[PDB]
């Protein structure tokens, strides 16, 4: 049953020619080669439509960057995906549920979008995620135990964003967590314990946030930082404990002594 | 017949960053391969388009070594048709590449109490690199739609930032200093040869 244009956009077409290594858009395909593609990679892309993906079941690496793409909904059917990377810097909006079949998940990166504010739950079937970055968007805020079925991720990263705020205990179900990194954001505190079970922690990036040092409102913080000075990394040049700094003074949020 | 400067490029006090990446034509000149590749010094030592065992027996035009530090789980980027932000944005090996990528764990020269910030590295950048471009512009990239005036701001991010390696960090966190020899034969005589 030959057929092609699966793909009605007319840059992913070729990116799928390229894959198959054909001649043109016009070749026709057969159902054996769409489930030959294992990796889709389309970098600096044109992109507008992914539709035709859904018919690529054994997908388990898609990587593309596109400034025009802003619907992903066809990706929901990717069920074999373990790697999934994309650079959409229109992207407002995730639809429901996208990443509730794709429970083979090991890695997510989303970055350089528009994303102000995630769906409650977005994450939740992704048990087994290792690794998710959502670096350069525009996060406001994050819902309630967006990440505490997560239990087995190891890397996060919500650097360069708009966040005001951290929910409570936000962070407490992920006990492998190693690498965290909240640098440049609008963070003027954090709740406290926000950090009391991350047990298996080693890098952690604070720098670049206004933080409000008033005791003993960044007792908290400031008491952590001095306890796991070791942990602190910095992608600035300072002494990396020393890289938490106060909004106003400028002075090192560990230099802070809160009575009690 | 003189000694091709290969102690110059892998035992030199500093290297530079990836994005600004340092390249040394070599010419003229007796090189050994050999010693260096049986040397157990290194903890990559891949070649492409040749083998690493003929190395001493060939003659070139011109020999292109490109030196940096990057992270230890990044050496893997430094690979022909890999992405990253390495890759991506500081380095980029063509797809054709003939050469071979060395690299050594320098944990004990370029990491620090507290961090190394000599060492940086591209984050962002309009577009992915073509092979061996090399871009050391330091302007404001602009995450968003509206201008940036050259002024740091929302959206308005410094494209550059320092690794700040620690000698604590893990294997993969830890800096390792990186040569990329460039095998090239054209039309002229080959004047690098392995020992007489
Ligand atoms: C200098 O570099 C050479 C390779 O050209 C290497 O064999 C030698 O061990 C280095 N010298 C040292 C490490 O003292």
């Amino acid at each position: 049953t030959p057929i092609k244009q699966i793909f009605p956009d007319d840059a992913f077409a070729e990116t799928i020619k390229a894959n198959l290594k054909k001649k043109s858009v016009t070749d026709a395909v057969t159902q054996n080669e769409l489930n030959s593609i294992d990796q889709i990679y389309a970098p600096d892309s044109d992109i507008k439509s992914v539709q035709g993906i859904q018919y690529l079941p054994n997908v388990r690496s898609l990587k593309l960057r596109s400034n025009k793409l802003h619907d992903i909904s066809a990706l929901k059917e990717l069920t074999n995906l373990t790697f999934l990377f994309l650079n959409l810097n229109q992207l407002q909006s995730l639809p429901n549920g996208v990443f509730d079949k794709l429970t083979n998940l090991k890695e997510l990166v989303l970055v350089e979008n528009q994303l102000q504010s995630l769906p409650d739950g977005v994450f939740d079937k992704l048990t087994n995620l290792t690794l998710l970055h959502l670096m350069v968007n525009q996060l406001q805020s994050l819902p309630k135990g967006v990440f505490d079925k997560l239990t087995n991720l190891t890397e996060l990263d919500l650097s360069y964003n708009q966040l005001q705020s951290l929910p409570e205990g936000v962070f407490d179900k992920l006990t492998q967590l190693k690498d965290l990194r909240l640098y440049q954001n609008q963070l003027k505190s954090v709740p406290d314990g926000v950090f009391d079970r991350l047990t298996s922690l080693q890098y952690i990036w604070l720098h670049d946030n206004p933080w409000d040092c008033t005791c003993p409102g960044i007792r908290y913080l400031s008491e952590w930082i001095n306890k796991h000075s070791g942990v602190v990394r910095s992608f600035i040049p300072l002494w990396a404990p020393d890289s938490a700094k106060c909004s106003g003074s400028g002075k090192p949020v560990r230099s802070i002594i809160c009575p009690t | 017949t003189n000694l091709c400067p290969f102690g110059e490029v892998f035992n030199a006090t500093r290297f530079a960053s990836v994005y600004a990446w340092n390249r040394k034509r070599i010419s003229n000149c007796v090189a050994d391969y050999s010693v260096l590749y049986n040397s157990a010094s290194f903890s990559t030592f891949k070649c492409y388009g040749v083998s690493p065992t003929k190395l001493n027996d060939l003659c070139f035009t011109n020999v292109y070594a490109d030196s940096f530090v990057i992270r230890g789980d990044e050496v893997r980027q430094i690979a022909p048709g890999q992405t990253g932000k390495i890759a991506d944005y500081n380095y980029k090996l063509p797809d054709d590449f003939t050469g071979c990528v060395i690299a050594w764990n320098s944990n004990n020269l370029d990491s620090k109490v507290g961090g190394n910030y000599n060492y940086l590295y591209r984050l962002f950048r309009k577009s992915n690199l073509k092979p061996f471009e090399r871009d050391i512009s330091t302007e404001i990239y602009q995450a968003g739609s509206t201008p940036c005036n050259g002024v740091e701001g929302f959206n308005c991010y410094f494209p550059l930032q320092s690794y700040g390696f620690q000698p604590t960090n893990g294997v993969g966190y830890q800096p390792y200093r990186v040569v990329v020899l460039s095998f090239e034969l054209l039309h002229a005589p080959a004047t690098v040869c392995g020992p007489k």
